[PDB]
């Protein structure tokens, strides 16, 4: 039995163009725990990405937060790319400052 | 308010790629304060909150030893579980554990916890009485009989009523400036037209701690549970949490909708509308 | 110590 991840991509602080911030990709609700997560800037993998220690919710499903410094702008696009045994191909969720 | 201390342990086998990884993380409420990972270059109980750093080397040394032993115990458990379910040596499997205690405002024990899941499914739990077990299936019944024979519940009870509560009280005192501080949500409502006919109202809650929160939309005072999109509460990375709730509303009807926010850090619950 | 001794399932 497997559970596919929920994915949210968002910033630590309210987004202001040109102001440094942190970009978060939160993956949750998944089982088993092996999961591949990349943060993307204009389609390319960001190298400086850290993550939380593996933990889980009361329903036993796992969650991780991946994060990195970023400075949002008008033109730059950010996204999170996730692969899991439940997914036949990597899922990409774009950063939208309204979500 | 009330508080909890919980350890969340994951052990996962990986045939052909070494021995099962064991990771244990400890929390007080929604604040992680320790981690141990057998895959760390030099495994040891490591501090993950500033208020725990004041504990001396005896705290670190003793807990590191318990966690190194727990690594071996969880590997034994995984071997045994594979047999209980007649499973192949070829597959990967997961054992998870949660244990710890809840106290009230006065520091008195509310209840204790010690329970396990295998491959994502509940397997065995210590009952609230801290004396008996609930086994999910015939495999867990083997564990139950073994633990009954060895009087394991008595040791767990002693830990949960004694050590767990004592340390939780200590942690809450040492970390009182943060663990006992509830930060209220900063809230706002945004409005996003969808079409000529409809718009999204999104109610935001940012910067709150602890994570528990209630965000709801009402239309003319009636709850809109079915028509509300609620995202899972998510960590900001600065200790605090975020959440939003959205409803699709007919153009011109925005003022019939109210967002209601309940949270421990708010003097009073909030009622927000657009603009 | 703070952490719990675990028992083999």
């Amino acid at each position: 039995i497997q559970r596919t991840p929920k994915i949210q991509v968002y910033s630590r602080h309210p987004a202001e163009n040109g102001k440094s911030n942190f970009l978060n990709c939160y993956v949750s609700g998944f089982h088993p725990s092996d999961i591949e997560v990349d943060l993307l800037k204009n389609g390319e993998r960001i190298e400086k990405v850290e993550h939380s220690d593996l933990s889980f919710s009361k329903d036993w499903s796992f969650y991780l937060l991946y994060y990195t410094e970023f400075t949002p702008t008008e033109k730059d696009e950010y996204a999170c790319r996730v692969n899991h045994v439940t997914l036949s191909q990597p899922k990409i969720v774009k950063w939208d400052r309204d979500m | 308010g009330s508080h909890s201390m919980r350890y969340f342990d994951t052990a996962m086998s990986r045939p052909g790629r070494g021995e099962p990884r064991f990771i244990s993380v400890g929390y007080v409420d929604d604040t992680q304060f320790v981690r141990f990972d057998s895959d760390a270059a030099s495994p040891r109980e490591e501090p993950r909150a500033p208020w725990i750093e004041q504990e001396g080397p005896e705290y670190w040394d003793r807990n590191t030893q318990i966690f190194k032993t727990n690594t071996q115990t969880d590997r034994c458990s995984l071997r045994n579980l594979r047999g209980y379910y007649n499973q192949s040596e070829a597959g990967s499997h997961t054992l998870q554990s949660m244990y710890g205690c809840d106290v009230g405002p006065d520091g008195r024990l509310l209840r204790g916890h010690n329970q396990y899941a295998y491959d994502g499914k509940d397997y065995i739990a210590l009952n609230e009485d801290l004396r008996s077990w609930t086994a999910a299936d015939t495999a867990a019944q083997i564990t139950q009989r073994k633990w009954e024979a060895a009087r394991v519940a008595e040791q767990d009870r002693a830990y949960l009523e004694g050590t767990c509560v004592e340390w939780l009280r200590r942690y809450l005192e040492n970390g009182k400036d943060t663990l006992e501080r509830a930060d209220p949500p900063k809230t706002h409502v945004t409005h996003h037209p969808i079409s000529d006919h409809e718009a999204t109202l999104r109610c935001w809650a940012l910067g709150f701690y602890p994570a528990e929160i209630t965000l709801t939309w009402q239309r003319d005072g009636e709850d809109q549970t079915q028509d509300t999109e609620l995202v899972e509460t998510r960590p900001a990375g600065d200790r605090t949490f975020q959440k939003w709730a959205a409803v699709v509303v007919p153009s011109g009807e925005e003022q019939r909708y109210t967002c209601h926010v309940q949270h421990e850090g708010l003097p009073k619950p909030l009622t927000l509308r657009w603009e | 110590a703070a952490a719990k001794k675990k028992y083999c399932l």
